[PDB]
């Protein structure tokens, strides 16, 4: 699970 | 440059077509041409600029991580020497990624930021500046690394200061900025507690302001809140 | 060209890294450099060449279809006039796609095909030649369209003739060639009955030869047979 | 459902 950035 | 002979409106129209066709390199080139016309960008045009470059650099970053992992394994004990090719190719991708970041930062400096006076535009561009310095920081290993990290921090901090004064806590730009600055703290600045605090405080303040929103705004804000929650669940 | 100073083995190594990183444009450029060294390609190297260019042209073809659909809608009655931009951008993507096809066809002509004497290599390259003429035919609308279609047909036909004489009916190259020639018949040559007959006959002859195969070869052949079956189910 | 070619 990769952390979220604003995409 | 190459887009100087195309009308601004045609560049915008073609950027939208390129998005539909998933041709993000073309999309970015069209939007760079539109910015270079020298007029300010509308909300929709700023979004097109952001989408285009985020997709281009996102592909480069993913490729860089694949190559960096292979290179790391190659430097583990017991790994066979395979020559300079892995390093060379990782460096090629890295240089191309840095070039795209420098291109975006150049558009922001000449002259998007200085002409942006409304909070929604100024915060958006400062967030972008923090993002592209953060992408430079992801690959930085040398003597400028601290200054690259501080450039990201400074841009994010000015965007935060404006967003807190001028935007509601549910504003999507304010929320996306906080999400990205929290990621910066966690994985660039070695400050996981600051990252967690920022994500939690941002989430809770947005929650408290949801009652003021229409159904459509509620959907926009809660979508980004869920990203903050995703990170809090991963990090705690 | 730009790869002339890199060692053949380094180009192959970097093509494999580019595949892992999903950098198919780089992969194709590396494999073009490897072909231009002038030595014949091994089975694995032919596969790398094919993967690289099929991914590059596959992205262009998908984008072309999106843009062509938009352009078609724009020429329907009741659609507003939006100017030349949709046509211009579809033409830009089309020209780039044609350039990639011409590049692959040029490698095949100078000098992969003429040096390929074993059935496995010669059939593979002739299949490729048929494929890239078929991609040219997908976008052709003018006076050379019939000759482009006949160039695809002729390359596929010579590959079929060799494959039937020299390869077993379960050979993956023979099967993939038949799959693609069947698609050519269905959607390029306006010959759906020929397409269906070829797919059915290819499937049935492979089925009858499966008993001769190891478990691993059986898996390879049945995977492609399922693609033939998928098309038969769609077309009947 | 798009027809299959050899990919
Ligand atoms: C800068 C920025 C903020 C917010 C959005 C947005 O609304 N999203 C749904 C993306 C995830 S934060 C987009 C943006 F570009
Ligand atoms: C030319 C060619 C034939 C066959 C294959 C293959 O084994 N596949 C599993 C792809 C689907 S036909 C690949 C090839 F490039
Ligand atoms: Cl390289
Ligand atoms: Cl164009
Ligand atoms: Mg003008
Ligand atoms: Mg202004
Ligand atoms: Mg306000
Ligand atoms: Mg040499
Ligand atoms: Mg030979
Ligand atoms: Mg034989």
């Amino acid at each position: 699970r990769r952390r979220k950035s604003c995409q | 440059g190459a887009m100087g002979s195309m009308e601004r409106a045609s560049l915008i129209q073609k950027a939208k077509l390129a998005e539909q066709a998933e041709r993000y390199e073309d999309m970015a080139a069209f939007m760079k041409g539109a910015v270079e016309k020298g007029e300010e960008l509308s909300n929709e045009e700023r979004n097109l600029l952001s989408v285009a470059y985020k997709n281009v650099v996102g592909g480069q970053r993913a490729a860089w991580r694949v190559l960096s992992s292979i290179e790391q394994k190659s430097n583990e004990e017991g790994s066979e020497e395979k020559g300079p090719e892995v390093r060379e190719y990782r460096e090629k991708v890295e240089t191309e990624l840095q070039g795209v970041c420098d291109t975006v930062l150049g558009l922001l400096d000449s002259h998007l930021i200085k002409e942006a006076g409304d909070a929604e535009s100024r915060v958006f561009y400062l967030k972008m500046k923090g993002d592209y310095y953060r992408y430079l920081a992801e690959v930085a290993t040398g003597d400028d690394k601290k200054r690259i990290i501080d450039s990201a921090r400074s841009a994010y901090q000015e965007a935060m200061d404006i967003s807190k004064k001028e935007m509601p806590p549910t504003n999507p730009i304010r929320l996306g900025l906080a999400l990205n600055f929290s990621v910066f703290h966690y994985e660039i600045a070695n400050s996981p507690e600051e990252a967690i605090s920022l994500a939690k405080t941002t989430f809770d303040e947005a929650m408290a302001d949801l009652h003021t929103l229409s159904e459509d705004s509620y959907k926009d804000s809660t979508l980004i809140m869920q990203l903050l929650r995703d990170n809090l669940t991963l990090w705690t």
